[PDB]
């Protein structure tokens, strides 16, 4: 199938909430070799986010059930391990796409920041279910990706840009969730929010939608973390 | 949980999907 | 594995919303050969409703996009082929369910409650096949659906009070079969409203555990009547 027809089928599956098909479509597009527009980057992100988040939620439910718990517990742990295997498979797929095709051949600083943020996201998802030295290394990779994206974004992008804001949001979550420091996650979210507000009168209309929403989310986290 | 991006997503009959 | 482990695993899948695995578990349970309890029939129903509803929704969206575009276009052939893919896997799901109903469940059902339940499931899934069938396959699926519904409707009229939630769900779905498949709004409304009224008369004499389900189903009947009247 051809790129245009391929992303057509991707949007089609998206509107049908068939995220596995959408994800395979976008993987094919990426493996074709060409770079992605902002809309196509979004398609890939949404597709793989849905497919991995089904299993993230399942894993949380199952691990919770396990904590409150017996042959039952053995079955619970085996099922959790199955879900973890599926999650690692998905994350490895996404990370391989990022290393080989997307990050390597990215033209813009914005695309590089986007793909680095995504790498941070999926190493974080791998770390959510890691133990031992594997956990250390996955946390290391997630933080490294986020920090590189952060440095490049503040070097080449304005604070109001939606990609920078989303990076701040997910990096703050990484600080609060993986490293477990509420103060630093709060400070990151708040510095992003305030820096965006400082300009704002410069933000162009195309981004009004994304930025605004993201900023709300920032503020929401800061509210959830001050209680 | 803390917010992160991106997020996940006739006549009435029974049963219905969850 | 023996029933106990399958039931635990299916229930854990339901909690995790892994409906494919739940359906696999309950298919194994059914194929063990023994009769199912109400817990197990609810698990089977929930699981398979969940695995088939995603395909139904995808198909509805895809077909609304198909008829909402211009004709004689190459863009259109891709959409039609995708619709055919989802139709194929939906038909495979429905065939799995109907095979379980024809080989194990209905045949060995011992009480009228389970008979009504399995015949209602037969009608439901043959209706799911009908909503995507054409011509002679459509006629076949509609006839089978209606026959199953009618047998369940008679068994229920003869063996259940008008408040039993299974009888009321049967009436709801059968009226919906009349409105969506047969394109008969008047008889759909009549069936649904008759179930409603006969239920309302005897409501004070009823169990709370059944009250929740029954009042839910009656509310759904009223909503369908309001939609069909408009």
């Amino acid at each position: 199938m051809e790129k245009t027809e391929l992303i057509q089928k991707a949007k089609l599956a998206e509107q049908a909430e068939r995220y596995d098909d959408m994800a395979t479509c976008m993987k094919a597009v990426t493996e074709q070799g060409a770079e992605l527009s902002n809309e196509e980057r979004n398609l890939l992100s949404v597709a793989y986010k849905n497919v991995v988040g089904g299993r993230r939620s399942a894993w949380r439910v199952i691990s919770s059930i396990e904590q409150k718990t017996d042959k039952k517990l053995q079955l619970i742990k085996d099922y959790r391990e199955k879900v973890e295997s599926e999650l690692r498979s998905i994350c490895t797929t996404v990370l391989e796409l990022l290393d080989k095709y997307l990050i390597a051949n990215a033209t813009n600083p914005e695309s590089k920041v986007f793909y680095l943020k995504m790498k941070g996201d999926y190493f974080r998802y791998l770390a959510e279910v890691a133990c031992g030295d594997d956990r250390k290394q996955t946390i290391d990779n997630s933080q490294g990706a986020y920090q590189e994206a952060f440095d490049i974004s503040k070097k080449e992008m304005q604070p109001t840009h939606p990609i920078r804001l989303g990076l701040a949001l997910n990096f703050s979550v990484f600080y609060y969730e993986i490293l477990n420091n509420p103060e630093l996650a709060c400070t990151l979210a708040k510095t992003a929010f305030d820096e965006a507000i400082a300009e704002l009168d410069t933000l162009n209309e195309d981004s009004y939608k994304d930025s605004t929403l993201i900023m709300q989310l920032l503020r929401d986290n800061l509210t959830l973390w001050t209680s | 949980y803390s917010n992160t991006l991106p997020v996940r997503k006739e006549n009435k009959t029974l049963p219905r999907s969850s």
